């Protein structure tokens, strides 16, 4: 049932950039406010290699079967990104609430997008290979240093991509949405 | 005899994530500029680029049109005035297209009373999404609220419609006039200026 598993899949990724995008505006209202973190984000997302659409004249050109294997692995990728963050936010002796409850929550949410995703290949595409080419993050190190400017900065650009991305996902879905099933008359 | 005062860009919007424009104001104090320069680059990118059209949105503005315009992809912009005397640069400005979305309102608002046989009377209300907008291919997605309120009420009652494009109001007050508005905002970002009112008599015997 496609439109039902579609309805849901937009769902779950409009609450995901919604939850994405809240909190990044509130680690930055609380640590980053103040300093040049915004500068030093400049062109350090994990998922840049992808070839992504950057309008939506290349959406509409995108292969199918292509464009919904690239939203899966842009939701692969985030898997070891988010799953550090929490644990390392949930590790902190102080925690600051909200942004840790946005996080665990994005967290468990991306799952069950990406798992409405495999279902929706599998109706859409049942001969798609089942490869995984996504790109590898790996930034816990900056994450961790002691260097609380160094440290902040790290953060910043991980939630700073995880908005962007998630934005993406949610925009992608809705292009794709709007294609398959309503031939682009939604 | 002076040199600009230090400009700086104000604000930036995009009607529909097609094309953005952004507008600067001069500097207080300084002199009077006799040009300006908006340049930018983007992430990713080292290529200085100059403001594509000056025109289109009118005083102290940059326009960016389609071929210009991309999402995903930070803007770092920034402004010079100068005159015969000197010149002045604005502060960079961070731009993501993403987060300055805001709509147009919507369009052809109408409002008609129905009173069906036997089953509760109400106010039928109807609009079109704003002309710039694609939501057909799904790149755009728009989500409305209607308000609506009889003159010298102190609150307007607020419906939000989701993506409809009509809507049924069934409590009204019979022989009282109404005021309605639509407004609009995308999925991210911020609401469209309430359409201008439609007005509506609600007969008396309703
Ligand atoms: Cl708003
Ligand atoms: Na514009
Ligand atoms: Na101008
Ligand atoms: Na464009
Ligand atoms: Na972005
Ligand atoms: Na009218």
């Amino acid at each position: 049932m496609l439109r039902d598993l579609f309805d849901r899949a937009v769902v779950l990724s409009a609450y995901i950039h919604n939850l994405s995008s809240e909190m990044f505006s509130e680690f930055d209202k609380r640590y980053t406010h103040g300093r040049g973190f915004i500068t030093k984000a400049i062109n350090s997302c994990h998922t840049s290699s992808l070839a992504t659409p950057e309008d939506k004249e290349q959406a509409q050109q995108m292969n199918q079967k292509d464009f919904l294997s690239l939203i899966v692995s842009i939701l692969r990728s985030w898997n070891e990104p988010l799953y550090h963050l929490v644990t390392e936010v949930r590790g902190m002796q102080e925690a600051p609430e909200a942004i840790l409850s946005k996080a665990v929550e994005i967290e468990e949410q991306t799952k069950r997008l990406l798992e409405r995703m495999e279902l929706i290949v599998s109706q859409v595409h049942p001969e798609t290979k089942e490869n995984e080419i996504y790109p590898v993050w790996s930034g816990l190190p900056s994450l961790q240093m002691a260097d609380e400017e160094s440290r902040l900065s790290a953060y910043y650009n991980l939630l700073h991509c995880l908005r962007r991305d998630s934005h993406k996902i949610d925009n992608y879905l809705k292009l794709l949405k709007c294609r398959i099933i309503h031939n682009n008359n939604c | 005899m002076l040199p600009p005062g230090k400009p700086e860009i104000f604000k930036c919007r995009s009607p529909n994530k097609e094309t953005f424009t952004c507008w600067w104001r001069p500097g207080t104090d300084g002199g009077l500029p006799t040009n300006y320069s908006l340049t930018y680059h983007r992430e990713g990118e080292t290529l200085m680029h100059e403001c594509p059209d000056y025109i289109t949105g009118g005083p102290n503005s940059c326009h960016f049109g389609k071929q210009y315009t991309s999402m995903w992809r930070t803007y770092i912009m920034m402004v010079n005035a100068t005159n015969q005397m000197g010149s002045s640069f604005s502060d960079e400005l961070y731009v993501d297209v993403t987060y300055i979305v805001q709509p147009d309102p919507p369009l052809e608002l109408a409002v008609e009373v129905k009173q069906p046989e036997d089953r509760k009377p109400y106010l039928w209300i109807k609009w079109s999404p704003p002309t710039l907008i694609d939501l057909k291919t799904g790149w755009f997605t728009l989500l409305y609220e209607i308000r609506l309120k009889p003159e010298k009420a102190a609150e307007w009652e607020i419906h939000f419609a989701g993506q409809q494009t009509e809507f049924k109001i069934l409590s009204l007050h019979p022989g009282q006039k109404y005021l309605v508005q639509v407004r609009c905002k995308p999925d991210a970002g911020y609401w469209s200026a309430w359409s201008p009112a439609t007005f509506i008599q609600i007969p008396s015997d309703f």
